């Protein structure tokens, strides 16, 4: 009775989908509450989202309308209870958690009864992943129920709604948002459509929450240098810093890992797509839509969380070496100078050093996961062709060097014009009185060409990496193809190709930079340690 | 600058950071019996197409149980005769909901699940139709229409009656339907500062309607100029006639109550005079003439306003001249 | 900023250099995408005549790449060298009671960075977004040539991009300058402490400075943190449109150009 | 200590030795509205079960009287067409009752006793639809749900304003929808001895809210402090500042009345403070500042306290350093 059993499940997707409807849209005709496993929920809640699709796919490559209707049904419930989830993270009750409660169960009787009749006899995965998720979100319930009061003794001695970022006027709620807006931003739409209107300032924007100020940063990092002077530095204060920024970074850094999987994973179903269209791809397409969806997302999700550990650590340091520059001794002019830069420059190296460390840990795996998919797809001629384009990284890091030196000399000639014109400027009255001012001119204009000759070098190098950069990926291919069939090709394989030398070209110069960036954010700290500790 | 209540009634103050504890909800019927037509009429064909389409679902599944869905002559007879498909169930589902009764398909004495069905299905019908007409008709008993159909002049003038400084503002009636035992309650705001130091953003103090010994309501029948005297000890009494028309922020709120006679509800309607609204030394047209057998109304000249020759000065110093003449 | 600014910086090059960049860039990015056009017909299988048309192809993009950089280098150049002699020369000849009326922070900043930002960056950044602009004008016409059909599902979405448009710039440009802002008081505090410190240390006021210094790193903080949450959020909706467009590349390329069409060298343009 | 009402709003003292003459089941519905959702729903069910099976038995009795219920072929009409066994006459009857009628089985004009059946089976069951609508639509008027969503500040708070003592307590609406007419009764208990030595265990006595030139009532539509003034003739005047906070059994109840707009019942909330919930000598913060265009009103500062230095000492005491000062 297999379209009976199917019947019985499109019943309680039914069910729900009837009783969110005036609820809906009662509420639909400022302080937020969560609950323990909220994130717990919403990730499982797309991995239902992705079980659905295959399930609808299933449902295609069978037909029958009433086989592929459950996937249909529960997509819909599943949106509805995010609905009903919003609802309540808006608006707490302890009744309409009951009746998420009630629709899980009977959700899972059902499948346990597909499961039972499929055992007496590619659906079994699907059925089994399903029944998974629907248990542990049956169990997040039970833990929502037995925390607070869906019907434990009388009163829920309820949190009280957090302060920290729904109290008095505050603008930047991050950390205070539904997870599913804190990886797309939603919050966002308000504050750039009244931007839009009236101009932004200081009245008009937020105050930082609690969970990123001077003092809490300042707090996290003087504990940690605490806990490891009390065991007694350079090696000292970066481990004290490691220690107390934890788990935010490593965090970020795995949301990049599994983001550049996934990136190195699209080309592939593209060429699972073309080559059987050349001889089971719809899958492929949705599919590719959802990788490349869930792959940008965390990439971005990965970028912010970094942005924001390295702007606590800013703020943590900075009021830090202010907090030292109390207690110093008088005779340690060029100390003030070196302060200033000491905040000017090595703090902004520091900063953007912690921007760009979990890049420094994704790029490996994302070049190696490279090289060896390459191979697969091309055979030995890959090889070839993967050593050209490993061969701009180091390249551009040489030439990156060239254009640092430059600099330096240009900006000399920079200063000594600007002296040449502060005079110029403040005795107007005096040269005008005698018309000297040509012949200052001509001496302002003799600066200006040595200015201009060292430009050149300079422009020289920047023209150089600009034509290096869409060089080797023409050279990748030139090398590659003409050495694989006419001298050692499906579409699939060369078009494949040409995406994956894309996807490792546009990794490969944030490595000369993230090197340059490492080096000099050590040199930095070895400045804040000699001066932080005299 | 902001107002305190619009002119139209409606509140002006938005709120922030109400600790919802879902009360908002919790109210779920005087919730919605709140809200426009067109989303109660949404919600309401909402319900019943909800009932409706759960039922037919359900019926449909216990005729495929049965078996009586797989088409079969003879050694058998299906809990509901002639039922073939979907199409037909949902139609016998809306067939013995909303009780037409077709009996074209018929439920038979077979089968009891089907009755337990039925015996469900048709309370819970009553029961939400029940509701669903209970909160419509209370709904109909909105009469706050009856609160737009009042109105007020655009601008208070104030005048000199009796040797007092006097403020006169006009109300009155739109229909031949009166309003039973209207009363109004006439109140100031303004930022105030105690001598305590305690600075106040906004400060409520009644000012009273002056009518015979006492009393705090009043009858409409034609417009009625409202008739107060500010005295010395009157909150408002201190201000100035040249620092009103531009940069003192003075709202004066009217609060009109009275309970319609055909519903019974208890209606009122709120409007506020700002300092900028509120204009010095004037008189209004008399609206009220004996007509043919009658007293005509004309409301051209409810908002026009003479010139008066009253002398210009403040109420306090007004007092001290009154002490002086 | 309106195109007269830029008309002025391009008129200050002459028209011997103009289409010398203009039209040497659109040549490049027409050989970028026919490369992979000719590629297209060469997958389906004269395989010797083909790799041999590509290798044509290949030597001719990089030759074209090469000459593009090398013109709008000297360019650049010209146009620096041409003009900080006209703002000297024009700056010469200014009477004395404007030089007086004038403070000298305004005259001297301007020669002090403005020359030097627009030598250091304003080429390498023209370059970038020339290259990214016909970059993306060629994936658009791909993905069009490719699917006829495509294309017109296409141009609904890329409307969209305008109203993501203007909503970004009105608040990007400003919070920009409101970074600049907090970037400021905080430095010129920090120095006032340094030279000042026996004063501090002597009038005990060290908790209210450093109260003040929590304050000003905060509104640092909170400027710099906005700023980067509104590129994120630009950032990932401009990443779902690209997602739907190859979605619905994808979508009809598989039926159009399978079933109907029967061509599969299309498919693998507009993918990829 | 015992309180006298709850905070919720609920009464605390419980009732003993009710001399019950039946008048708690005498108003039978005016009983029932008062329920809860659930038992009300119950008791609804049961009212509507217990007459379709009571007409159901009567029916399946009188079919098989008739000898109908025999299957027989010819010599007789059924009086009701096709009835077989007790479901099917169940059937029967609840397909006449609740007016969906099938007409699968036909009463027909053979027999007029089942004429009579029918037409008081129909007019017992129209009269007990008709009330089973027109209690639970009395019931849809249940709006002390909107006695639950007005607040009041958790402690009360005494100052000192225009040189005497004063007491401050908030209030507040939590919706759109106004509350028309809305007036304070403020009362204070206290178990009174008098001087002819009689004893009252509890003793109510009427608090003035010091509003305009008189009146009982206010206007609510942002948090409003309430301001009363004691004064020598007032009874709370006697009381220390220091023996309030331990000792003393003092409990000051407001009751808060008015009307909601929409439904038009008259709802009103009850709230208790006790003599260790009061405290002295402090000032709440201001809630009300002017935002963009509007007035923000931010309810994270409504139970929020600042210290004032006041003089400490008792109203009695303070009225005679006034008479030195
Ligand atoms: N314990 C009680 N509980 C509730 N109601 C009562 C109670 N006692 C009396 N009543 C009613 O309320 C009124 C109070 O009057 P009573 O105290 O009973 O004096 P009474 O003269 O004895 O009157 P009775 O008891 O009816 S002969 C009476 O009229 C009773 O009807
Ligand atoms: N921000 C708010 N919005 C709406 N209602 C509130 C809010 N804060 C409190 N309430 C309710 O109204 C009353 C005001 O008392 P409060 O200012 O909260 O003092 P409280 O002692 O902290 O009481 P709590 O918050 O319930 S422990 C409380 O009893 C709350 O139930």
């Amino acid at each position: 009775n297999g379209c009976f059993v199917d019947a019985l499940n499109v019943v309680p997707h039914v069910f729900l989908l009837f009783i969110t409807f005036p609820i809906l849209f009662i509420g639909w005709g400022s302080t937020w509450l969560h609950f323990p496993g909220h994130n717990l929920r919403w990730i499982l809640t797309f991995i239902l989202l992705f079980v659905l699709v295959c399930e609808i796919a299933e449902g295609i490559l069978s037909d029958h309308l009433h086989l592929y209707m459950p996937a249909g049904m529960a997509f819909m419930a599943a949106i509805t209870s995010v609905v009903y989830y919003h609802n309540i993270e808006t608006s707490n009750f302890p009744k309409l958690l009951i009746a998420l409660l009630i629709y899980w169960t009977l959700a899972f009787i059902t499948k346990t009864i597909k499961f039972v009749k499929f055992y007496d006899h590619l659906r079994f995965c699907l059925t089994g992943l399903l029944v998974i998720l629907y248990g542990m979100l049956l169990l997040v319930e039970v833990n929502v129920i037995r925390v607070r009061r869906y019907i434990f003794f009388k009163t829920p001695r309820e949190v009280k709604p957090p302060e920290d970022l729904q109290d008095l006027g505050v603008r930047f709620l991050q950390p205070f948002v539904n997870l599913l807006s804190k990886g797309t931003y939603w919050w966002m739409n308000a504050f750039i459509k009244t931007a839009h209107k009236k101009p932004i300032d200081l009245r008009a924007i937020g105050k930082l929450p609690i969970a990123m100020r001077a003092l809490t940063n300042y707090q996290r990092l003087c504990v940690a240098f605490d806990a490891q002077a009390r065991k007694d530095g350079a090696r000292a204060i970066w481990r004290a810093l490691c220690h107390a920024f934890g788990r935010r970074l490593i965090l970020s850094s795995t949301f990049r890992i599994l983001a550049d999987l996934l990136g190195f994973a699209g080309p592939l179903c593209i060429f699972g797509i073309v080559d059987h269209l050349g001889k089971n791809a719809y899958v492929l397409a949705v599919l590719l839509f959802l990788a490349l969806l869930l792959q940008r997302t965390f990439l971005q999700a990965s970028y912010y969380v970094a942005i924001e550990t390295g702007i606590n650590l800013r703020g943590a340091i900075q009021t830090k070496i202010y907090n030292k520059i109390m207690h110093l001794s008088t005779s340690n002019e060029m100390t003030a100078g070196q302060i200033c830069n000491l905040v000017a420059i090595d703090t902004n190296q520091l900063m953007w050093f912690f921007f760009l460390c979990p890049n420094l840990w994704a790029m490996p795996v994302q070049i190696i996961v490279g090289v060896i998919l390459l191979y697969y797809i091309l055979g030995v001629s890959a090889l070839i062709g993967a050593a050209v384009i490993i061969l701009l990284a180091p390249v551009q890091y040489f030439v990156a060097t060239k254009l640092s030196q430059a600099q330096r000399s240009t900006l000399e000639h920079s200063n000594e014009r600007l002296k040449q014109t502060n005079e110029m400027l403040r005795g107007m009255k005096l040269l005008k009185l005698y018309a000297w001012e040509s012949i200052f001119c001509s001496r302002v204009e003799v600066t200006r060409r040595k200015e201009m000759t060292s430009l050149r070098a300079f422009a020289v190098y920047t023209s150089i990496s600009i034509f290096m950069n869409t060089a080797i990926p023409i050279a990748a291919v030139l090398i590659t193809f003409v050495g694989h069939v006419s001298f050692f090709l499906s579409p699939s394989v060369a078009f494949a190709s040409l995406s994956l030398f894309h996807i490792l070209v546009t990794p490969l110069f944030l490595l000369s930079s993230v090197v340059r960036s490492t080096v000099k954010a050590l040199v930095s700290v070895q400045k804040l340690s000699e001066f932080l500790s005299s | 600058r902001a107002r305190f209540v619009s002119k139209k009634g409606n509140c002006n103050v938005a709120h922030k950071n109400i600790r919802e504890q879902g009360r908002f909800l919790q109210d779920v019927f005087t919730t919605l019996v709140d809200l426009k037509w067109p989303h109660t009429l949404l919600i309401f064909t909402m319900s019943f197409l909800c009932s409706w389409l759960l039922f037919a679902m359900v019926w449909w599944l216990i005729a495929f149980a049965h078996g009586d869905l797989a088409p079969g002559e003879g050694t058998n007879v299906p809990c509901v005769t002639s039922i073939h498909s979907f199409s037909s169930a949902f139609l016998f589902s809306i067939e013995v909901q909303v009780t037409i009764g077709f009996g074209g398909r018929m439920v038979t004495e077979e089968c009891p699940l089907a009755i337990l069905i039925l015996i469900v299905q048709n309370i819970v019908g009553l029961m939400i139709n029940a509701i669903m007409l209970g909160c419509i008709f209370m709904k109909t008993a909105q009469a706050h229409r009856r609160a737009e159909t009042l109105i007020f002049s655009k601008h208070a003038v104030i005048t000199l009656r009796h040797g007092r400084l006097c403020f006169m503002l006009r109300v009155g009636d739109l229909r031949k339907s009166m309003i039973i035992s209207a009363t109004i309650h006439m109140q100031v705001v303004r930022k105030t500062t105690s001598p305590e130091g305690e600075v106040v953003p906004l400060h409520q103090v009644d000012i009273p309607m002056e009518n015979g010994v006492g009393g705090n309501g009043i009858f409409l029948v034609a417009p009625l100029i409202i008739y107060h005297v500010i005295d010395s000890n009157s909150p408002l009494y201190d201000l100035a006639p040249s620092d009103l028309h531009h940069h003192q922020d003075l709202e004066i709120i009217v609060i009109l109550e009275g309970v319609v006679e055909t519903t019974g509800i208890t209606t009122q309607a709120r409007t506020s005079y700002l300092a900028d609204e509120i204009l010095w030394g004037q008189r209004f047209v008399p609206i009220v003439a004996e007509e043919d057998g009658r007293y005509s109304v004309d409301y051209s000249k409810f908002g026009n306003t003479i010139k008066v020759p009253t002398p210009l000065c403040t109420a306090r110093q007004l007092d001290e001249d009154r002490s002086l003449l | 900023i309106p195109w007269r600014a830029c008309t002025k910086y391009l008129s200050s090059a002459g028209i011997l250099l103009l289409s010398l960049l203009v039209f040497s860039q659109l040549l490049k990015h027409m050989v970028l995408v026919a490369i992979d056009y000719w590629l297209a017909k060469w997958t389906d299988s004269d395989q010797s005549v083909y790799a041999m048309v590509f290798t044509l192809l290949c030597s001719l993009g990089i030759v074209l790449c090469l000459v593009t950089s090398v013109t709008v280098e000297w360019t650049g150049l010209k146009v620096a060298k041409r003009l900080h002699r006209s703002l000297l020369n024009r700056i010469i000849l200014a009477p004395m009671r404007f030089f007086e009326t004038t403070p000298l922070g305004s005259i001297l900043n301007r020669f002090s960075s403005d020359c030097n930002t627009i030598d250091q960056h304003i080429p390498s950044t023209l370059e970038c977004l020339s290259r990214s602009t016909l970059l993306c004008v060629s994936a658009l016409t791909v993905i069009s040539y490719v699917t006829p059909v495509f294309l017109v599902a296409l141009l609904p979405l890329a409307v969209v991009c305008y109203f993501i448009q203007k909503y970004f710039r009105v608040a990007s440009r400003d919070l920009q300058q409101l970074d600049d802002t907090t970037q400021l008081p905080l430095l010129s505090h920090f120095a006032e402490t340094v030279e000042g410190l026996t004063t501090i240390r002597a009038f005990r006021y060290e908790a209210r400075f450093q109260q003040k210094l929590l304050e000003y790193t905060d509104s640092n903080n909170i400027a710099s943190l906005f700023l980067t949450a509104a590129n994120r959020w630009l950032e990932v909706r401009m990443e779902y449109i690209g997602a739907c467009v190859v979605l619905i590349a994808a979508a009809t390329s598989i039926s159009n150009s399978l079933h109907r069409e029967l061509s599969a060298g299309l498919v693998g343009l507009g993918l990829t």
